[PDB]
């Protein structure tokens, strides 16, 4: 029946907006609960919440479900190693609120000013902003997945990454030559560890300047990167926002050209604001200035003509300042000293950043600070499209709402600790809810020294981060997979092998994010919201609808206890996976906690009954893996049914969906048959070979297995595991029928 | 007037440390917590905005909001415009703005 899902009414005095869910009459928003404040530098709007269960308001180190016990959450982008109760690198003024029975709604306050959000146990929320206007969106769901899709209809669907971006990335601060960088690739290859992307940190630079490389350790930088490409790998390197202002005039084009075109944030007298970062004295590009976007595009394209890098790692883009405000301090005005200062670390908006009253093209830094990182990610996305002519790959530290339309994220300077390993699961899930699915933490941790046991568990869990990079700080012990004992290497190689086998599935999950605003890594409550036991689960994750990951997140554990929603969950260890180098088969759950064996060499992964997963053969790169034959894993319901899909394209071209340059196939199991349904077949995906079908939950040994009506060359049935393993010679792009009886 | 359940008290001194006398001078309620919860909080009669001239549009509603008593913050905007937009079956959108001055707005594509 045609009607909105919401009804709206107003209180006259005191003023309030009241929003009901029409279907059940539930009050979702009621701003009558507290006074409306609207002063030049202080806005406050309050509401009742429908339950104690609320998620969002990144970026903070906390449980997925936020505490309503008098919690003050501060949104002010800040360079700080993740720690509880602190404003960190990004700001996302969006929450999703759960309602008794499993419906949900979302609220987005489109405001980029420093703000506090105060949660209290009535339960209620107060938005407190230091500027701008109140611009509020309410998303009625009713399903939590639909709330996220509706939010992303406003801020942007996630960008489609290149296929190679889903491979393993390896980085550290301290690879101080091309000779050392080449040895990392050699050492990974020798020990049969997949590696798609070699990174460098600031080591490559000449005197710590952007768009340079030193003529000592990195003299042959262009050749190193050309050689990586010849072997089928990609190359990434750090780019900082701040531009060295100290060099002789005419000797450093990024500063000289930036000055000519007026690209920099300026101060009260109209000159560049000068801060301190790696190069020493630096100016800060204004990425709200159209001329700065043109200058950045030129600097990136010119540097790419010297060194053909495949993407940009943009760090320090809060913007981060080693000193407070500027080398010349900050003036005494109401922007630098506002009447309400939110709960920021350091108790001032200037701490670890630039003056709030500094000038940008669109407004003052006071209003635009929380967009700085986002504006650099947009500038860099555009620069990479123009320089390379294929899909960009931007990984950004600082973020704002809508970031995921342009770039990915990593959670920053996490400690090599069991606590930070455990904390990474809620943070990766939170960024998926916020439309930044290309997210992960530094595998084995960034700060301090990892242990072998921690790096095994972190690699196991980190193989299920949508963005998987091992990165390490300058003063840390090495933590490359090849640096550990043989048994630890075997466990890390198994985790990377399983991730590579699942890349066709992970890529299809990114396709659904990009076309339909879906999540890639998702909490159990998004998939089973009507089961209230899922609401507080944040140490397990799903990939899409079907793959449940239950990691060990503590030292000395050989088991883990996880929640299994009602249904059958097949142990993925019953699916054969080919590796280049060296327990119940099914959980029948009523909706309950289950203790699983989890020795050091194991991470628990279960496949939900009713789902089909596409898999691909092994490689040390996606260049190799993408040429391999494919396999299906078919998880049957009790009733013999399953469904899945595969999205395939060339893995890097722009405008694939608009041009139709892709293959899309649906798989259906019913009545002892497996078929494909061809949604779209083109030259990209036409050659895809299917050589193996594994069927889980086959109750009795078949007497015959047919492919297109003819007995297959070979099959195995395991009566202990109920697994039917079938050898076939089929094409994803041509209609087939596999059957058994 | 000050009989507000502890969990439903909204902070009337979010800006500074306040005394009972200063709290009561703002027209707020002072009740120490028994052991966080604000000690200084708004009574239900604390001055807010009043809705005036609510009007129906094809997209939803518009109104004027008027504050008669200043807050303890400087530069209250005493006259605001409310716009309510029923954009889709799933999406409701409202803005509160200063009708006399363009204020900073986050750049956002339609
Ligand atoms: C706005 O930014 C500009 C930089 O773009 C600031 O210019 C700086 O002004 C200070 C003095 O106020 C200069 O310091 C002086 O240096 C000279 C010699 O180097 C020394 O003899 C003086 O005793 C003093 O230390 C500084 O050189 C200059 N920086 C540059 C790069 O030129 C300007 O102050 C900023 N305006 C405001 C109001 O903050
Ligand atoms: C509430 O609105 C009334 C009436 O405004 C008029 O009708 C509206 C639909 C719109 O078209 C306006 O432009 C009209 O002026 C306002 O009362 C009027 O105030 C004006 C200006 O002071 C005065 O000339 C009229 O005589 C008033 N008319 C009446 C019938 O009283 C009123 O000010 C608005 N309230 C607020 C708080 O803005
Ligand atoms: C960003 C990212 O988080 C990491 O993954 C990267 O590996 C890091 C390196 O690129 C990067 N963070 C680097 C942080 C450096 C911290 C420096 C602390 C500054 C203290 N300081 C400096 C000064 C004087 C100014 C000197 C200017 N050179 N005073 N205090
Ligand atoms: C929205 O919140 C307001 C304020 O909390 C509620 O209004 C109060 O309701 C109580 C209890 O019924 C009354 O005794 C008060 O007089 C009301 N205050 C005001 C200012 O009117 C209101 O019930 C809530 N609306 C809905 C639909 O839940
Ligand atoms: C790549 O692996 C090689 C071989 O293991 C490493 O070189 C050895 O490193 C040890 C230090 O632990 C030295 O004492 C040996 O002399 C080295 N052996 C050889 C054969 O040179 C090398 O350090 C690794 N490089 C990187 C970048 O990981
Ligand atoms: C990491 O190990 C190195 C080498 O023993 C040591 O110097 C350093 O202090 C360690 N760091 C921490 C934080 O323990
Ligand atoms: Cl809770
Ligand atoms: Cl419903
Ligand atoms: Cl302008
Ligand atoms: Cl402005
Ligand atoms: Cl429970
Ligand atoms: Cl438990
Ligand atoms: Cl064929
Ligand atoms: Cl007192
Ligand atoms: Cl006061
Ligand atoms: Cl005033």
């Amino acid at each position: 029946a045609p009607s909105p899902l919401y009804s709206v009414e107003f209180s006259e005095e005191p003023f309030g907006v009241i929003v009901h869910r029409q279907l059940d009459g539930r009050v979702l928003l009621n701003t009558t609960v507290a006074p409306l404040f609207f002063a030049d530098q202080f806005l406050q709007l309050s509401t009742s919440l429908p339950s104690q269960y609320i998620t969002g308001l990144a970026e903070h180190l906390s449980p997925l479900m936020l505490s309503t016990s008098w919690t003050r959450i501060t949104l002010w982008n800040r360079d700080l190693a993740p720690t509880p109760g602190a404003n960190l690198y990004g700001s996302h003024p969006f929450y999703l609120a759960l309602e008794d029975g499993g419906s949900a709604h979302g609220v987005f306050l489109l405001n980029s000013n420093a703000m506090d959000v105060v949660l209290q146990p009535s339960p209620a929320l107060s938005w407190r902003s230091t500027g701008g206007i109140l611009d509020v969106y309410i998303f009625l769901g009713p399903e939590p997945k639909s709330v996220v899709q509706q939010y992303l209809d406003v801020v942007g669907y996630p960008f489609m990454p290149p296929y190679w971006g889903l491979g393993f990335h390896l980085c550290r601060w301290g690879y101080s030559s091309t000779a050392i960088t080449r040895q990392v690739v050699e050492n990974m290859t020798r020990a049969h560890f997949p590696l798609d992307v070699q990174w460098n940190d600031l080591d490559y630079m000449d005197s710590r300047r952007d768009f340079t490389f030193n003529k000592d350790g990195f003299r042959d930088f262009p050749a190193m990167v050309q050689e990586l490409h010849q072997g089928g790998r990609r190359y990434m390197m750090i780019v900082d926002p701040a531009i060295s202002s100290s060099g002789p005039a005419g000797s450093y084009r990024p500063y000289d050209e930036g000055l000519r075109r007026g690209v920099f944030i300026t101060n009260e007298t109209g000159q560049p604001l000068i801060g301190k970062v790696w190069p020493g004295s630096t100016a800060f590009p204004d990425f709200t200035n159209p001329t700065a976007l043109a200058w950045w595009e030129d600097m990136v394209a010119e540097f790419h003509d010297q060194v053909p890098f495949d993407g940009m790692w943009i760090d320090m883009n809060e913007p981060s300042n080693f000193i407070r405000g500027s080398e010349d301090g900050c003036p005494n005005n109401e922007l630098e000293n506002p009447p309400y200062v939110p709960g920021v670390v350091g108790g001032t908006l200037q701490a670890a950043t630039i003056c709030a009253s500094s000038h940008q093209f669109l407004s003052t830094h006071y209003n635009l600070h929380n967009l700085y990182g986002l504006t650099e990610a947009i500038a860099s996305h555009r620069a990479l499209v123009k320089a390379r002519g294929t899909r960009p790959f931007v990984i950004s530290r600082s973020t704002f709402a809508g970031h995921g339309r342009y770039a990915g994220h990593w959670t920053g300077d996490v400690w090599s600790s069991w606590e930070q390993l455990a904390s990474s699961v809620p943070e990766i899930l939170q960024f998926n809810l916020l439309g930044v699915p290309l997210v992960g933490a530094d595998v084995c941790g960034f700060l301090g020294n990892t242990s072998e046991e921690l790096c095994v568990r972190w690699t196991q869990l980190g193989a299920f981060y949508p963005f998987m990079r091992n990165h390490n700080s300058l003063l840390s012990l090495p933590q490359e997979p090849y640096s550990f004992s043989e048994p630890a290497q075997q466990a890390m190689r198994k985790a990377l092998t399983l991730r590579y086998a699942l890349l066709p599935h992970l890529y299809t999950l990114f396709h659904q994010a990009h076309v339909a605003g879906e999540t890639v890594a998702r909490p159990l409550f998004l998939e089973f919201p009507k089961d209230s036991s899922t609401w507080t689960v944040d140490h397990q994750l799903l990939w899409g609808e079907a793959l449940l990951i239950t990691p060990v997140l503590q030292a000395g554990k050989a088991e883990v206890t996880g929640y299994f929603p009602l249904g059958t969950w097949y142990d993925l260890q019953t699916v054969p996976i080919e590796a280049l180098g060296s327990r119940e088969p099914a959980i029948h759950s009523e909706g309950q906690w289950v203790t699983l064996p989890a020795p050091l060499d194991t991470i628990n992964v279960h496949l939900r009954a009713g789902y089909i997963i596409p898999l691909q053969g092994p490689g040390l790169t996606t260049t190799e893996s993408r040429q391999q034959p494919m396999a299906l894993a078919v998880a049957l319901t009790k009733g013999g049914e399953a469904r899945g899909e595969l999205f395939w394209d060339d893995g890097e071209s722009l405008e694939v969906l608009e041009r139709g340059a892709y293959t899309q196939v649906i798989f259906l199991a019913r009545n002892n048959t497996i078929v494909n349904e061809l949604v779209r077949v083109t030259s990209e995906g036409a050659g895809l070979q299917l050589q193996k079908v594994t069927v889980l939950g086959v109750a009795t040994a078949p007497q015959q297995v047919l492919s297109n009506g003819v007995p297959v060359s070979n099959f195995t049935y395991s009566p202990d595991t109920k697994v039917l393993d079938i050898c076939v010679s089929l094409l994803m792009g041509e209609q087939f029928l596999v059957s058994w009886c | 007037q000050c009989d507000v359940p502890p969990n439903s008290r909204f902070d009337c001194a979010p800006d500074k440390a306040i005394t009972q006398e200063q709290c009561e001078a703002r027209g707020c309620c002072y009740i120490p917590a028994k052991q966080g919860q604000p000690w200084c909080f708004f009574p239900p009669s604390y001055p807010s905005y009043k809705l005036e001239n609510l009007s129906s549009s094809e997209m939803g509603y518009t109104a004027t909001l008027t504050r008669t008593t200043p807050t303890f913050f400087p530069k209250d905007i005493l006259t605001l415009r409310l716009d309510v937009m029923m954009e889709t079956e799933n999406r409701l959108h409202f803005t509160i703005k200063d009708p006399a001055n363009r204020r900073y707005e986050v750049p956002l594509e339609t």
